[PDB]
Formats: C-alpha cells, sequence, structure tokens
RNA sequence: GGAUAGUGGCCUACCAUGGUUUCAACGGGUAACGGGGAAUAAGGGUUCGAUUCCGGAGAGGGAGCCUGAGAAACGGCUACCA
RNA sequence: GCGGUAAUUCCAGCUCCAAUAGCGUAUAUUAAAGUUGUUGCAGUUAAAAAGCUCGUAGUUGAACUUUGGGCCCGGUUGGCCGGUCGGAUUUCCAACGGGGCCUUUCCUUCUGGCUAACCUUGAGUCCUUGUGGCUCUUGGCGAACCAGGACUUUUACUUUGAAAAAAUUAGAGUGUUCAAAGCAGGCGUAUUGCUCGAAUAUAUUAGCAUGGAAUAAUAGAAUAGGACGUUUGGUUCUAUUUUGUUGGUUUCUAGGACCAUCGUAAUGAUUAAUAGGGACGGUCGGGGGCAUCAGUAUUCAAUUGUCAGAGGUGAAAUUCUUGGAUUUAUUGAAGACUAACUACUGCGAAAGCAUUUGCCAAGGACGUUUUCAUUAAUCAAGAACGAAAGUUAGGGGAUCGAAGAUGAUCAGAUACCGUCGUAGUCUUAACCAUAAACUAUGCCGACUAGGGAUCGGGUGGUGUUUUUUUAAUGACCCACUCGGCACCUUACGAGAAAUCAAAGUCUUUGGGUUCUGGGGGGAGUAUGGUCGCAAGGCUGAAACUUAAAGGAAUUG
C-alpha cells in the first residue's frame, strides 16, 4: 500500500487552469481545488489537505461520478492506482428453481485519498471509462470484519 | 438422501451433472457431435438421388427364407455405395443399370426392416416417376 | 449431522403418528419449531405440548391426538413468489379445502390462507394436513 | 404402550437409565466428605476422581483412581455429600 | 461419529441443572481464583487445573463458582498459553509419531495415523487462524514441529 | 504527447508486472447471425427460430479512399487475388 | 409375424373400415418418456456404491437475543358471585395471550423555514336570552411539507409501482353472410348527420423507487486503543459574518479530528449440542513396526538296526531298491509355517493381522460437576495404504509348485490322475495399483418392534467363591447402561420378488452430500493423453449391427 513523492514523472503534475500566482504572497501553501461527489457521498479530509494530483480522481480531479453505483470487496491490490473488485452475487436458474453462486471482477481506480487493502468493502460509481477495464472510481470505503 | 444435492445453491452442480448425463441418451449426443452431418450416408436429407450399380440377392433372416431382390446404388452427392430395397412385387424388372433412382429411409430411423439384413434404404422412383404408378400400371416410363 | 431440526422434529411426529402412538418426544427445538407447532395446534392437529427446558436444546413433548395425516418439510426453504403459492399447494396438498403449507413470511410463519389474507409471502418451510 | 407420561416418568424407570437419556440430562457423580483416621480435616472428594487423592496434612493417600468410581484407600470416614 | 474413525461412541459429561451455587461448598471466589493461578504458575494446563480442582478440592467448575471459565481467567491474569493447548497436544502427538517414523520407516499404518494427525492439525489450526488467536498465517511446518514441543 | 468527433493503450516514449482462471479462463467445434417469437402444451420443460419486425453484418475474397451531415458506400472509384 | 398345398396378412375380385378434397410416405424435433428425473427415476441381485480412508474447491451446517389500535369471538387462571351434602355456575369484569375487521401505520433525530389549528383574548358588533357567528394575534401546537445534517451492518428473500416496442399469445366489443380473418362499425330524421369504439391481461432473471424484519448468513465490546459528556485541558486546522471593500496578519466564536484527567454505567465474554476436537483415568485387542524366543512337522545329511520290496492310484505304470530302498532309533542343519485354543469372538481405514517376551509409538470404546466453543458433514483436482500374481538386482532357498519333462487315462489329451522339476513361494531395497478388493448394500444424521445369548468399559447387590478368617481383590451370579460383531420371531412398513431393523420412515413424492447407470453387442476395442522397466493402469468414443440382454419366482 505504497505512496510516492510530490512530482515524479517527466511532467509537472498539477491540475488544469489552477494558477498558484507567484507574485501575490500565497499565505496558504496551495490553491487546491476540489468538488463534491454528490450521491450523498463525502470528500475525505485527506483529499483536501492532500498532495497527490491524479486527474482521474473524483476529488480534486477532472472526471465525474454518474451512472451505476455499486459495492463490492477487494481481491487484488497490486496495481498502481487500481484495485480489483469481486462483485459476488447469486444467479438464479428457472429450470432447477435454485440459485448458483457466481462472481465477476470490475477493477476500479483507487484514489490516493483512500487507503484500501484486501478486505475493505468499498462503494464505487461509474466515471467515463479510464482504461479498457476500469470504468469505476472508488468513493467510499469500509473494513472487512475488524 | 436420494443422491442429488438438494441445496438451494446447488444448481451448477445440478446442471453440470445433468448435461454430462445427457449423452447416454442416444439422441442428444447424436445431434450434438453432429453425427448426421458427419457420417450417416445422407447429410440430414430424407431422400437422395442415386445411380444403380448392381442387383443384389439379399437372403432373409432365420424364421423366413426368400431372396429379397434388393439393389446396390451409389449416391450422387457423396459417392457412397449402399444397398436399397426395391419394393413391391415385380418391380425389380422395372429397374436396369444406372437408372438414377430415388432413395428414402425405411421406417425405423436408419435400421433394417423385418428380414432384410443390414439394409437401410428403399427406392421410390426410377429416373423421375414412381414405383406405385408403375406397379399399378397407371404410368409408363420415359426412355432415355 | 444435524441439518434441519424442523425435519428432525416433524420426522418424529410423522413416525409416531404413523405407528399409532398418542404422544411424542423431540430432542432439539427452535423458535421455528415452536411457531410450527403453534400453527399446527391452532389449526387443530396437535393437542397440548410442553417445552422441557433441559438447558441444552429444550426437548418438546407433544400430546398428539390422532386427526393428523402428514407433516413434512420442503428442504431448501425455497422462495415463493405470491402467485406460485398456489402452484405449491396444488403440487403438494391433497385437495382444495384443507391442508396447510407453511410459509416463512416476513409477517411471520403462517399458512397459505393467512398468507393470502395478510397479502404477504416469502419462503416455504413445510406442510401439514 | 402408546401412551405414557413422558413428562413425568417413574423413578424406577428414571434410575435405570443413562446419564443423557434421562429427561433432564444430569450427572450421577457425587462428592464425598472424608476424614482420615490420622488427622481430623474434612476433604471433599469426587467419586470418579482421576488423581491420587491425598490430604494436605499427613501426606497419606485417600483414593486411588481406577476405571470408574475412585477406589478409596482404606477405612476412612466418608459422608455422601 | 468421530472425525477420523469408524467409531460411534457417546461417553461424555453432563453439567448439572445449576447455573450457580452447590451451596454446601462455602469457600470463596477470589481465593479459588488465586488457587487457579497458583496451580497454573506451577506449570499446569487449563484441563489439568480443572480436574485437580474437581478432585482434590470438590470444585464443580470455575464458570459456576467464579462466573467465568479457566483459560479465560488465565488469559486475563497474563499466564496465558501461547498456542492453544489442544493444538499443542496435537502437535506433540505429531512429533511422537514422526520420530517413530524416521526411526522405523516400514511402519506404514503408523504413517497413515500420521496422515490423520497432520489432518487434525491443519483443520484445528485453520480454525484458530480464523478466530485470530494465531497470526493469520502461522506456517505450521513438519521440520519445525520439534520446536513447539521441545 | 499524438491521433480522433470525443473518452480510451486507440498509438507512441517512459515507468511499474500486472490481468484472467476449477464459480471453467484460454483454446477448440457448430449443420451460430441474435432478439420479437414458433411448435408441442397438466404442471416443471424440451427442441427450433435463414425468413413478413427491431438490432446487426456483407456487397465475389481483402484492404484503402475521394465526395458528403452521414458510406471504409461497391446499382462509387483504386490496388491485388479468384 | 404370414407364405412350405385346402394363407382371416402375399397377388387379384367381392364386401367392408377410416380419413375425406384430401390420403399415404421418408426424415427430423415435440408429447407419449417418472426412458434424463429440480417437481421426478434408478444402483443387494435387472445396467449401475469408486478397494479404502485423508482432503482443497463446491454444496450444507445444533440451539439463543420482546409484542402499541380497537369491534366481535372462543380458550385459562380469578375474584362480589357457593346454590350442592371440598367440588356445582352464570355473568355487570379487568388482562393472559390467540383468530378475523377498519386502521394505530411512523422515518429515528436535529438546522429552522412555516406553523394547519391555537390555551386564547383584541374588544363587541350581525342575529333567537348567547361561548350561535367572522374581519382578526401580542403570551401556544410544527410534521400538513422542505433542505443543510447526523439515523446508518451489508445483503440474499418477498410485497407493491414505472419500464416491460408493434405484431404474436390469452381475451373484451363487432354478424367479415358463418368463419380463417380484419379493426371495424351501428343508428337515423337517409333531404345537406349523430355516435360509441379499436379495452385489459401477460413479460424474468437484470436493474430502478417502495413496505415487510420471520427465515439465511454477516459487525460489534476482552491484551477495552470502546459509547456516553453537562465535564477539565492542550494541540492543529478550520474561516463564515462585523470591521467602507480588497488581500495579509491577530482577538473571537463556530466546526472537525486527536491526545491525557474525573465523572456517567448492572460497564461489557449466550448455551455447553446423546455435535466435534483435544486432557486425565483403569482397562482392552490375533491393530502396525523392530528385536527376540519357542514348537512340532517336512526335506536333506551322518551314525546305526533288519530284510525284498517301497512308493503311488479308480485300478496301474514313471521312479527308488542285497552298493540295503520304506520304516526304526540317535543327533544336527536348513528354511517357511504359527495347527490342537478356533467361535455365527476380537482388532484394524481397508487389504489384512493369531507363538513367548521386550521396546517403540499409536488406537477405539467406557468414566469424567475437566477443557476449547462450532473448531463440523460430504468430497472434483489432488495424496497415503493397497491381497495375490507380476517385474528390476540381491540373500536365501526346505515344502508345495504355472512353464517343462515324462507315466497314465482316453477316438485324440501339449487336460484333470501319478513322479519329478525352473520362475515363484521367503525376505531386503524399488516399482506396480489391480480382485467376486463382495455385506455385490456410499457416507454423517433423527425416528419406527418383540427377545435372548455375546465382547469391552462402567454402576449397584443385607449376592457366591477362592483362603489364612472375615478383609484386598480376581473369577462367578442377578439387574441396568454405553459402545460392538452378529442373531431369533412378526410385519406397521419396503419390494418386481427372493427377501430386508434397513433395502422402513416414497405419488401422502424434498434431512446434508459424493460417485454411478440410461436396451443389448461393438467395447474397456479405437485414437489422443498420462503413468509403468515391462506386463499393463486411470481417462475413453464412433462406424455398423440386433429385438431383445436380462431379474426374482411357479409348474414341468
Amino acid at each position: 500500500s505504497t505512496e510516492l513523492t510530490v512530482q515524479s514523472e517527466r511532467a509537472f503534475q498539477k491540475q488544469p487552469h489552477i494558477f498558484n500566482n507567484p507574485k501575490v504572497k500565497t499565505s496558504k501553501r496551495t490553491k487546491r481545488w476540489y468538488k463534491n461527489a454528490g450521491l450523498g457521498f463525502k470528500t475525505p479530509k485527506t483529499a483536501i489537505e492532500g498532495s497527490y494530483i491524479d486527474k482521474k480522481c473524483p476529488f480534486t480531479g477532472l472526471v465525474s461520478i454518474r451512472g451505476k453505483i455499486l459495492t463490492g470487496t477487494v481481491v487484488s491490490t497490486k496495481m498502481h492506482r487500481t484495485i480489483v473488485i469481486r462483485r459476488a452475487y447469486l444467479h438464479y436458474i428457472p429450470k432447477y428453481n435454485r440459485y448458483e453462486k457466481r462472481h465477476k471482477n470490475v477493477p476500479v481506480h483507487v484514489s490516493p485519498a483512500f487507503r484500501v487493502q484486501v478486505g475493505d468493502i468499498v462503494t464505487v460509481g461509474q466515471c467515463r471509462p479510464i482504461s479498457k477495464t476500469v470504468r469505476f472510481n472508488v468513493v467510499k470505503v469500509s473494513a472487512a470484519a475488524g | 438422501g436420494k443422491g442429488k444435492p438438494r441445496g438451494l445453491n446447488s444448481a451448477r452442480k445440478l446442471r453440470v451433472h445433468r448435461r454430462n448425463n445427457r449423452w447416454a441418451e442416444n439422441n442428444y449426443k447424436k445431434r450434438l457431435l453432429g453425427t448426421a452431418f458427419k457420417s450417416s450416408p445422407f447429410g440430414g436429407s430424407s431422400h437422395a438421388k442415386g445411380i444403380v450399380l448392381e442387383k443384389l440377392g439379399i437372403e432373409s433372416k432365420q424364421p423366413n427364407s426368400a431372396i429379397r431382390k434388393c439393389v446396390r446404388v451409389q449416391l450422387i452427392k457423396n459417392g457412397k455405395k449402399v444397398t436399397a430395397f426395391v419394393p413391391n412385387d415385380g418391380c425389380l424388372n422395372f429397374v436396369d443399370e444406372n437408372d438414377e433412382v430415388l432413395l428414402a429411409g425405411f421406417g425405423r430411423k436408419g435400421k433394417a426392416k423385418g428380414d432384410i439384413p443390414g439394409v437401410r434404404f428403399k427406392v421410390v422412383k426410377v429416373s423421375g416417376v414412381s414405383l406405385l404408378a408403375l406397379w399399378k400400371e397407371k404410368k409408363e416410363k420415359p426412355r432415355s | 449431522t444435524r441439518s434441519s431440526v424442523l425435519a428432525d422434529a416433524l420426522n418424529a411426529i410423522n413416525n409416531a403418528e404413523k405407528t399409532g402412538k398418542r404422544q411424542v418426544l423431540i430432542r432439539p427445538s427452535s423458535k421455528v419449531i415452536i411457531k410450527f407447532l403453534q400453527v399446527m395446534q391452532k389449526h387443530g392437529y396437535i393437542g397440548e405440548f410442553e417445552y422441557i427446558d433441559d438447558h441444552r436444546s429444550g426437548k418438546i413433548v407433544v400430546q398428539l391426538n390422532g386427526r393428523l395425516n402428514k407433516c413434512g418439510v420442503i428442504s431448501p426453504r425455497f422462495n415463493v413468489k405470491i402467485g406460485d403459492i398456489e402452484k405449491w399447494t396444488a403440487n403438494l396438498l391433497p385437495a382444495r379445502q384443507f391442508g396447510y403449507v407453511i410459509l416463512t413470511t416476513s409477517a411471520g410463519i403462517m399458512d397459505h390462507e393467512e398468507a393470502r389474507r395478510k397479502h404477504v409471502s416469502g419462503k416455504i418451510l413445510g406442510f401439514v394436513y | 404402550v402408546l401412551v405414557q407420561d413422558l413428562l413425568h416418568p417413574t423413578a424406577a424407570s428414571e434410575a435405570r437409565k443413562h446419564k443423557l437419556k434421562t429427561l433432564v440430562q444430569g450427572p450421577r457423580s457425587y462428592f464425598l466428605d472424608v476424614k482420615c483416621p490420622g488427622c481430623l480435616n474434612i476433604t471433599t472428594v469426587f467419586s470418579h476422581a482421576q488423581t491420587a487423592v491425598t490430604c494436605e496434612s499427613c501426606s497419606t493417600i485417600l483414593c486411588t483412581p481406577t476405571g470408574g468410581k475412585a477406589k478409596l484407600s482404606e477405612g476412612t470416614s466418608f459422608r455422601r455429600k | 461419529g468421530r472425525m477420523h474413525s469408524a467409531g460411534k461412541g457417546i461417553s461424555s459429561s453432563a453439567i448439572p441443572y445449576s447455573r450457580n451455587a452447590p451451596a454446601w461448598f462455602k469457600l470463596s471466589s477470589e481465593s479459588v481464583i488465586e488457587q487457579i493461578v497458583k496451580y497454573a504458575r506451577k506449570g499446569l494446563t487449563p484441563s489439568q487445573i480443572g480436574v485437580l480442582l474437581r478432585d482434590a478440592h470438590g470444585v464443580t467448575q470455575a464458570r459456576v463458582i467464579t462466573g467465568n471459565k479457566i483459560m479465560r481467567i488465565l488469559k486475563s491474569n497474563g499466564l496465558a498459553p501461547e498456542i492453544p493447548e489442544d493444538l499443542y497436544y496435537l502437535i506433540k502427538k505429531a512429533v511422537s509419531v514422526r520420530k517413530h517414523l524416521e526411526r522405523n520407516r516400514k511402519d506404514k499404518d503408523a504413517k497413515f495415523r500420521l496422515i490423520l494427525i497432520e489432518s487434525r492439525i491443519h483443520r484445528l489450526a485453520r480454525y484458530y487462524r480464523t478466530v485470530a488467536v494465531l497470526p493469520p498465517n502461522w506456517k505450521y511446518e513438519s521440520a519445525t514441529a520439534s520446536a513447539l514441543v521441545n
């Protein structure tokens, strides 16, 4: 569950059209923009005080949350900024009248204002597809048993 | 008891077990490998036009004795040589060599009838008429 | 081992009433069993009965009276959409003027006539006639 | 039989049954109160005792553990409680 | 009946109909707690503590006389055993049978009983890692089997 | 960053080894276009659906592109192959 | 199945039967088919319980945590009701929960927006004497509805609603002349027109709003990093509104969060499953392994003693014999074996294991006012063991002994019978992985009927005996109990039946679950795969063929 420095790659990670004016004495140490996610969900305090960028985040970021809202547990965490959900559910069969246990996987974009690991029932909404698998951004988290 | 898993979630176990016990039904595997369109002499057809090669004396089974006056034909579409029965009385003499007859199944899906051994088929027409009409003298055959 | 104590208790009921005894003992219990037996009692298939709070399970001794043809469970506690309750009671009861299949409605354990009264349904537990 | 007070059975029928099939399941093991002839202290001794029972005074054995009920050593005074 | 046999026996122990007070007892609660802790610090296991308190002291059981059970009060007072004791006794039996195998190879029925004992250890230890008295991995291993018993 | 109508490994540089799977992945068959439905029907079902409608896909095989709001159009062009 | 000389089946005629402007045929899917089975099969013997356990997935899993309306009703305790020689009741009657009826029916709460209607009075006017009656609020009443919050364990389940294109389908209206159909049409005042219509149902999982909180899982608070809070500090941000306004700094309060103090508290751990795992006890058994020990027998050898046969067989012959064969005796060696005890007994997962003694570790059951507290049940892939025959090299190798030799018996005998004889038998190290591994009966569970013996453990007995004297047992007897291999009778039951205490508790059909069979051959063959030194194992069809293959039982 690792993090990084301020700037790492060959660009300078900032947000678009946010201009920390060097001439005026910035009493505050940044101009950190964010938004409210809606659907009753709360921006974490870590997001506002934080120092990541992640343009794909619903918080301090440029994508938006709409479409389906879902939950699920976390089975993989070994990517960079993405986890892998397992929406466990039951499938009916008409003929046998009996359920059958089934699952999918739906990898979502873990933002670095959210500390997740294996366990961690999360809640996560749809956010204008990010890469080939990931269409979902995590918005709320919770632990597993303790 | 009873064997089967009666569980309210056991349906994939139930359905796999059914799917794999279906093949012992003679007809589920017979369609689903594709065995009519593979190695039955016809390709799912009911009749096939054929060419007469030979006239065969197939002698009947045990509680009978008779020589059955069958014919040995070759398919057009596929090249198979196959026995065929020439039905009712005197209609062997209505067929000569290479008479492009029409073959049907025989009444039991593709097994024999009664006391011809091994034959599957029959002729219904010769070169474009019939055999009922020829046998009851109500049609005369064109000459090629 | 000990899968469904409803089929265990009804197993004893049916066996004793098959063989003509007049009462029965049942070792485990459950509040599912108590609500099964209150329904059988107030429809009138069972006389008195008595919880014995042996500290472990609570045995139950049932003063049967005859007048009972069969009890049973339906072992997956199947869901029942409220149209399919008649498909059930057709499938597994002997007529259309007696016999009670027993649901598990969210309004409680009831039988199918009370299910159509209170206009609610859910699983199925078993049946009695 | 067909009918019997399964709720209230006779004490003969009750005494002739196992520890568990009795209607309330309960023990048969009973504590004893033993004084040795040597000392005068009372010791509370399990009937089916599993250790070599001694007294805190005078270090003598009281009960040898065996198959079922514990075999007391010699004549020592015991009251069944 | 059993986990690993053809045996269907039922010898057991029936706690009497009493939540409390075989009233003729009349010793104490805290002093018999200190009795438990003294025998425990003498190097006794919870089961052996219980049977000695039964036999030589007439104690019914500690859950009755003092409210709560024995390994619980050990785990309170800080004399807690590290691995649970029934898992400990299973591992002890496993090293015994393993010693006997490495000194007597051709004893294959004893290798089968070894299979059953390693089975019990995996099942019970699986349970203890689920309810988190172990670390969640704990890595029970055949070569370090001597390390927990010696 | 380019490309695009626009998101997007769609592509490129760089940087991590990830992602899927005995709850059946990947690979094979098919006489596989799918769905609306059809047949047979006690109930539970089983087989079929090229076909009068919706959605798809193709204009001999395969790619490319002008025109145009819209086509990888073929009752358009160009290339090859048959 | 007819047809082999008088064919109720062929070929004709006569007569009839059925479907009828249609009838037959071929082939394929559907019903028949409870012959694919979830409802709903079957496995002792008909096809079919894996050799046996272990075990991951899957599937399943003991018990336990309280309920706002009333009208009618019945059921139990009960009191003023006791009449009857301690019972004998009615009902003016509370509630104890229980069955219908309309609804209490609600979302738990702040932040105030805003109050419908006021506790009224702000005084008397219109009008019947006036709390009749409004125009009105200054002291009250928010939920009749709004949005910034916090209620927040998530579901699986079920009720209701919106979607569930058109045709189709079910069906409502309608005389298309009936109708298959269509969406029409119908009435006048027919001369200057009126009008109904073209419904409804259904659709599913998946969603999406909504009520229900039983069932079924899931979270808490134990090594208190807990909630309460009016508390007491201290930290950090926080950043509105007033400072004319902007931007910066600081007083402030607000709002988080965190950390210690005292306070608040019944402070907090559900049973202990005739579930299971452990601990301890005295036992028990032909459980395994390694030693070690013994027995008689067979064969061989030496030493004798004696005289013509000795084997061997259905009767014989092969062979051995005056160089003493068989027997006798003495002694020794060699190997396997473990009889008499030997059973309707034990033990082990099974194959299997019977000499003593010792060690090595195990193990079932019993006893348990001990322990932990669901730690389980069943098992695809997977692994262990796995009789005997095999196979690879040893060391043994006596007896029996496939192949082989002969001698017999025979129409022939490369077969049974006789005499030998290698591999084997035995074992160490290594493969193999099969059997009628058969109780041809999966496994765990609960219930259903009489009995007497049995093994192991326990308990009781004014029981017996041993003797030295009662005591200590130990054995025996009586009665019970758990476990165990079986048994004997009946059928309530099951079955096609022989038969069965499980093969019962099944059409009146469902306790958890694993495999297996779907007519007979083909065929455990083909080929692909894996394992094996090899013999062969596990996986495993098709072509085509045939109306049977069969299963208990009756009579011959």
